């Protein structure tokens, strides 16, 4: 399963 | 016998339009088994295993809901990189990232990874200690300072070390005889005149899971390179991988030189000649 | 910034004749993503040809397999064309039985 959330560069 | 999971998403603009093709893809070891393309009709994250066949609705929920998040922050940053970078939006560029984790035999966490390309070069990834960060260039520090800030890598880390290996132990249950197959290599040995000076020496390994193999070669006992040719392991596209190895040679002295397969299905390594 | 498709065009199973099998074209190493594979027979484009999802390699290059049902004869010669941004014109990889 996937991580919930990337994050914004 | 250790194991790994990775996903591995690709981002490209299309100046056309605005809309980015976004591609996701799951592996566990050296077999997919979920994708994700935003070209696709059904906008949702799919199967490419059996075993992922059993997940429920909330699964499927779940994870097309996370990866359309990830292409959405995908989205954004590809428009903040054309800043920190003074590019224009005339070209395509392209963001890639491979996330997962690695387990051992007995189940438990061993690696973890998150890793960020942007036109083809690195730009910033999670260190092997799970807590810093390896920025390329400045633009990529700017970024680390936003998740040291936020303390990202905490974040991180807790999937990695706990959801990514649970459900790598999960499929890897539910995929058992399939995932925790070895397929040995099969092998054989091909020769092609070249000439009254020399003759060509191709040592075959095919039908073999995982992928990971090494063939070598030796003249006389000791290990030959020079004049030697290897191939990319390849997919037979069944599952199983192929790779060959190959050697020019003095013609009639192809008794000097022996191919060496080693594979994790094999109890030890083969050896064999023309 | 741009690198070029490395080639492998090869059979699932040993090739044959008269015997079905699968006819593959292993393009790698390649950047970037968009790219033209085609599996030839007789210098025709196959109908019929499925490709893998795309996905990359440690070094950040791509690959794909293309793919198809095919049944080897004598007479029928087989090869894999790739165009990329790279190619000043396409690349043309014939099928040989032990390769």
């Amino acid at each position: 399963c996937t991580e919930l959330k990337l994050s914004d560069y | 016998g250790s194991h790994s999971m990775r996903y591995f998403s690709t981002s490209v603009s299309r100046p056309g339009s605005g809309e980015p093709r976004f591609i996701a893809v799951g592996y566990v070891d050296d077999t997919q088994f979920v994708r994700f393309d935003s070209d696709a009709a059904s906008q949702r994250m799919e199967p490419r295993a059996p075993w992922i066949e059993q997940e429920g609705p909330e699964y499927w929920d779940q994870e097309t809901r996370n990866v359309k998040a990830h292409s959405q922050t995908d989205r954004e940053n590809l428009g903040t990189l054309r800043g920190y970078y003074n590019q224009s939006e005339a070209g395509s560029h392209t963001i890639q990232i491979m996330y997962g984790c690695d387990v051992g035999s007995d189940g438990r966490f061993l690696r973890g990874y998150e890793q960020h390309a942007y036109d083809g070069k690195d730009y910033i990834a999670l260190n092997e200690d799970l807590r810093s960060w390896t920025a390329a260039d400045m633009a990529a520090q700017i970024t680390q300072r936003k998740w040291e800030a936020a303390r990202r890598a905490e974040q991180l880390r807790a999937y990695l070390e706990g959801t990514c290996v649970e459900w790598l132990r999960r499929y890897l249950e539910n995929g058992k005889e399939t995932l925790q197959r070895t397929d040995p290599p099969k092998t054989h040995m091909t020769h092609h005149p070249i000439s009254d000076h020399e003759a060509t020496l191709r040592c075959w390994a095919l039908g073999f899971y995982p992928a990971e193999i090494t063939l070598t070669w030796q003249r006389d006992g000791e290990d030959q390179t020079q004049d030697t040719e290897l191939v990319e392991t390849r997919p037979a596209g069944d599952g199983t991988f192929q790779k060959w190895a190959a050697v020019v040679v003095p013609s009639g002295e192809e008794q000097r030189y022996t191919c060496h397969v080693q594979h994790e299905g094999l109890p030890k390594p083969l050896t064999l000649r023309w | 910034i741009q690198r070029t498709p490395k080639i492998q065009v090869y059979s699932r199973h040993p090739a044959e004749n008269g015997k079905s099998n699968f006819l593959n074209c292993y393009v790698s190493g390649f950047h970037p993503s968009d790219i033209e594979v085609d599996l030839l027979k007789n210098g025709e484009r196959i109908e019929k040809v499925e490709h893998s999802d795309l996905s990359f390699s440690k070094d950040w290059s791509f690959y794909l397999l293309y793919y198809t049902e095919f049944t080897p004869t004598e007479k029928d010669e087989y090869a894999c064309r790739v165009n990329h941004v790279t190619l000043s014109q396409p690349k043309i990889v014939k099928w040989d039985r032990d390769m």
